RNA sequence: UAGAAGCAGCCAUCCUUUAAAGAGUGCGUAACAGCUCACCCGUCGAGGUCCGGGGCCCCGAAAAUGGACGGGGCUCAAGC
RNA sequence: CCGACACAGGUGCCCCUGGGUGAGAAGCCUAAGGCGUGUCGGGGGAAACCCGGCCGAGGGAACUCGGCAAACUGGCCCCGUAACUUCGGGAGAAGGGGUGCCUGCGGGUGCGUAACCCGCAGGUCGCAGUGACUAGGGGGGCCCGACUGUUUAAUAAAAA
RNA sequence: GCAUGAAUGGCGUAACGAGGUCCCCGCUGUCCCCGGCCGGGGCCCGGCGAAACCUCUGCCUGGCGCGCAUGCCAGGGACC
RNA sequence: GAGUCGUCUCGGGCGAGAGCCCAUAUCGACCCCGAGGCUUGCUACCUCGCUGUCGGCUCUUCCCAUCCUGGCCCUGCAGCAGGGGCCAAGGGUGGGGGUGUUCACCCAUUAAAGGGGAACGUGAGCUGGGUUUAGACCGUCGUGAGACAGGUCGGAUGCUAUCUACCGGGGGUGUUGGCCGCCUGAGGGGAAGGUGCCCCUAGUACGAGAGGAACAGGGUGCCGCGGCCUCUGGUCUACCGGUUGUCCUCCCGGGCAUCGCCGGGCAGCUACGCCGCAGCCGAUAAGGCCUGAAAGCAUCUAAGGCCGAAGCGGCCCCCGAAAAUAGGCGGCCGUGGACGAGGGCUCGGGUAGAAGACCCGGUUGAUAGGGCGGGGAUGUAAGCGGGAAGGGUCAACCGACCCGCUUAGUCCGCCGCCCCUAAUCGCCCGAGGUCCUGC
């Protein structure tokens, strides 16, 4: 070459590439640690659609149209089934205690008593002691569970864990008992108009190659042996092979955060209730590819999610505002699309 | 540069001829290179709408041709999408002879030339017989 | 904007932030559904001659009925 | 030389008188004027400023898998 | 047979009257005739990647020692053809145009309408009539050896 | 003309060429920048079955050393 | 390669000298002293029972004496714009034309188009163009055979990974007796961001004028990276339709020409498509200073103290109970030759998927398949009726083709309804509250 400056082909930022330890998102930002309400709520996504939007942000100068994806979920309703206590320790954060609070149990692979009553009683009350002294405890965090019963993809409650923000700690303690015994709502945490998150495992390829993983740009004039090998990998010393060299192996089936889709509409049905904007409530007909029926509560959020088509997606409010934008409050649908995905 | 207002499709790299629409005696011109970019290992220089490139003449008479020019591209071949989701596709790809003000050599500039170019430069616009 | 569209190969109702418009080298535009559409004029095919079209059938078979 | 009046520049650089004065250190003026120093007496009421050897420690001192005092680590020493 | 071998090798004659095809002892399809021992199978959204092989927008060699490799023309019939020339040739230069199917006629050979061959007109479908298979990309300048032939069986087919 | 020359043939040459060199036009995934499909493999299973070569070991980094080390020496990683 | 450092590259000290005047705004001789291993050469240490050359290509690491971006100082700095100096490897540093070419020359772009080491990185990765063998010609020289750091044409790139490395995937123990689910964050990694333009500022500051900045706010592009296909483009040997040859007498319906060819295209996979990828703060460099002495003053330092980089950390993104400080919580369990909690193999499918694993459903059931309707792909069907150039004994009709029946037919990797069919039937492996101690 003639030391050509090259930029890298592949990240570090991203590597490695390889199987998510759970099929529930992993999450090291805390949007809501002391701040009220869930982490967001989590749904299935159902597919995508498209939705022809009024600026909103300038695309040029406001007032003018714009096309955006729009992801639509079908989200189950929630509910809050333990209560989970901290204590903080020397080593990091450690579990004071927990309460535990019950077909789909029966469908759910996680142990059961087998002395239901009893247990919970125990557990109930040495959390109101925990909750009493109150500086124990440093914060206060909910698992939460999914509950499928109307689709179809999987009816087995995949269980993960929102913190419960609050002022201090017995708050978030009151909060989170109301919440045990009911039912919640896309309506209650998340409202229309916010940036938010959306974290996932991304859809799985299975072992791809250096062409696909890292990108191997082609070759000379002819090639008798391939121009999707490897090349070099390295020099004679060092005497060991790297990680930063191109090499197939697992892409897909690792957890990815997204940030800052803005949140467009919130609804429930679909396709049963007809509206002029904020969404006519778009359900293809033939239905959506491999995908179960839809009619619960849902959200249609804004770009692209990470995640295909069938899995189970989280979302999380934002960790940074936009930046030379501005936020709009409740996005504007200028005119509706009903399109099919056949 | 300047205000561009389209979603970017770009695919005429080095050593494209295209068409002179006006009138200035250079039948073809070939793109050297695009101005104002940055271009990076094994990547031709890639040429959108709208651009201000630079170019020689290709073909014309010797008093236009080894001349060293730059020229705004008006019309692709290749598809281009509009932020609304519409899409403008030329039957042709063509570009006008231009000062580096913007100001088009020729008295006249015949067919449609694209709108994100008019925003970038107002005397093609003011020039142009429509803009589509 | 707001907009809503018809094609102009077939009359067929049409959907907008969808297909394509082809624009003339004196700047006429003609609006394509799909793929098929655009594929078809190239060929210059007579869609009326053919049973695909939907509205050019239908019209026929009214024109019949008058 | 219009001006060279310490102060464009050249050379000389002399004499009287003293808190004190160099045919003037720098500023300033077109050149003067004007501002000012070395200098001095006196107050502060002391030991004052120097220069010159030596020993040491600093600066001088930029390199490519993590290589360095054998390693860890060590600054009233586990250093000289 | 012969190659140690049941090694895709490589060795002469005749079948050159099979049909359709078409100029062909041609291709492809289908017979007569032969075989299923061209002597391991079964399974798997069958991933990566490799060996044969198909299609790719926009651009038109930017790739590379070099268009290497592939692409492309294409069959057939007509028209038309430059520099140069030893008048033979260059030449299928270059470049243009037609070609299916059905329905009615003419010429030619024959024998009495049997057996054939070569054209014409009208009607007419498709995105496409050599529609498959079969099937040359073209042009000029410079150097060398005139040519056809021959050479390192088995890295060198050349300016030798 | 470092160091040409007339049958150890010179100059030129129509026609010819799986000869060497160069340019153009058409064409084109050779490239910008990669993707999908087809067949044989791959991978798995039953049966059938070699070869190259073979003092021994889960290494890495430096130093040293016949000056280009797993084994020495000092570090560092280490469940199979 | 090691050794070596004359040669080479680079630095420091002294300052002759010109710059109108003024050695240092800038340029800088004579001479003297180091550093590096990057050119050249010396060494004969290592290899001749081989350590294969150069260049390109592809792929990656490291270094700074730093081309650009950030932060800074001077000026013979008016502005615009240069010149010179300091910090700094985080990121970037391109495409073409000639040469086999490392190197070098050239064009136009660019914020800039930085260099060097890694077996003159990279041939058990490619290429084999150049060094270059056995064939040949020419020039020079030779009696001649024959020679050439002269020119030139053409002239093989082997190997099924044993060891070990790295990237991905399983099976088990330790796991303080086992176990199911949920977490903690030791550490490891990173560039997830980089960069440029335009308008407003402003025709302003500044300038006699010509000419012409900056802070800050918006819009857009480019590059890298990651994800995603609803749009649009590619493909699609699911399927459908048109069509040549030939075979089945044959309409119908099919085979083959190794999808026959051509035309359309769904799901799915992709870009030539779409979307996303912060700030601030703390502590610091270079620098600017405060108080303030040594030297009663002055002085940014000698101590104390205030700010201040694209660099450093947090913040951010990726992985992470085999972290032996072997972790936490909650629940479930035991207690040949008794009994048997968890768990697999089984079955119907995948959100998954090379084997395996993973995930979900299993009559308490919509999991798959049939049937039916819905949604989509192709584009007008079998059969029948009328027309048809003409031809006829003028009738039965022979007829490519056309129109109606029929927006039909064929087909689906997609949805609902529905227990109709298949989710049946069954096999196993794993304990025995444990030696002392805390209880």
């Amino acid at each position: 070459m003639g030391k050509v400056h090259r930029p890298r082909r592949g990240s570090l930022g991203f590597s490695p590439r390889k199987r998510a330890k759970s099929i529930v998102p992993r999450i090291r930002s805390w949007p809501k640690e002391t701040e009220v309400r869930m982490l967001g709520f989590a749904g299935y996504k159902a597919g995508m659609t498209h939705i022809l939007m009024i600026d909103d942000e300038p695309g040029l100068t406001n007032g003018k149209e714009i096309f955006m994806p729009v992801t639509i979920i079908e989200t189950p309703p929630l509910r809050v089934f333990g209560i989970r206590a901290y204590r903080m320790g020397y080593l990091g954060l450690e579990t004071a205690t927990e309460v535990i609070v019950p077909k789909l149990l029966e469908r759910r692979i996680a142990t059961l008593p087998k002395n239901y009553t009893q247990e919970m009683f125990e557990q109930k009350l040495g959390q109101l002691e925990d909750m009493i002294k109150e500086g124990e405890i440093v914060d206060v965090r909910a698992i939460v569970a999914t509950q499928p019963w109307v689709i179809k993809l999987k009816k087995k409650p995949e269980v993960m864990e929102y913190a419960i923000g609050g002022t201090s700690v017995e708050e978030k303690f009151n909060y989170i008992k109301e919440k045990l015994g009911k039912e919640l709502r896309v309506g209650e945490v998340l409202k229309e108009g916010e940036l938010l998150d959306v974290i996932a495992v991304t859809k799985g390829k299975g072992t791809q190659g250096p062409v696909k993983r890292w990108g191997i740009k082609l070759r000379a004039h002819k090639d008798s042996k391939g121009r999707r090998k490897v090349g070099s990998i390295g020099p004679w010393h060092p005497a060991r092979v790297m990680w930063t060299v191109p090499m197939a192996g697992q892409m897909g089936f690792h957890h990815r955060t997204e940030l800052n889709k803005r949140l467009i509409a919130i609804g429930e049905n679909g396709k049963l209730k007809l509206d002029e904007n904020t969404e006519i409530e778009i359900t293809p007909k033939g239905g959506f590819p491999h995908y179960g029926i839809v009619r619960s509560d849902f959200m249609m959020i804004a770009g692209s999610v990470p995640g295909a088509i069938k899995r189970i997606i989280r979302v999380r409010p934002a960790i940074r505002p936009p930046k030379k934008k501005p936020p709009v409050q409740r996005p504007q649908i200028t005119y509706v699309s009903v399109e099919s995905k056949q | 540069r300047g205000v561009s207002a389209v979603r970017p499709t770009r695919a005429l790299p080095v050593g494209a001829y295209l068409t002179v629409a006006d009138n200035s005696g250079a039948k073809v011109i070939q793109i050297i290179g695009v101005v104002e970019y940055h271009g990076t290992r094994r990547r031709l220089a890639s040429a959108g709408v709208g651009d201000m490139v630079v170019a020689t003449v290709k073909k014309g008479r010797p008093d236009m041709r080894h001349q060293v020019v730059r020229a705004v591209i008006i019309r692709q071949r290749k598809e281009y999408r509009r932020l609304d989701g519409m899409r403008v596709k030329f039957e042709d790809n063509a570009a006008v002879i231009v000062t580096p003000e913007g100001v088009p050599r020729g008295t006249e500039i015949r067919g449609p030339v694209a709108r994100e170019a008019a925003e970038r430069w107002v005397r093609i616009g003011s020039i142009a017989s429509i803009i589509v | 904007m707001a907009r809503w569209n018809v094609c102009s190969y077939c009359g067929k109702p049409f959907e907008p932030g969808t297909g394509k418009m082809y624009v003339r080298n004196d700047g006429r535009v003609l609006f394509f559904c799909s793929r098929k559409c655009e594929r078809y004029y190239f060929m210059g095919r007579n869609p009326r001659k053919l049973k695909w079209t939907k509205a050019y059938q239908e019209a026929r078979l009214q024109r019949g009925g008058e």
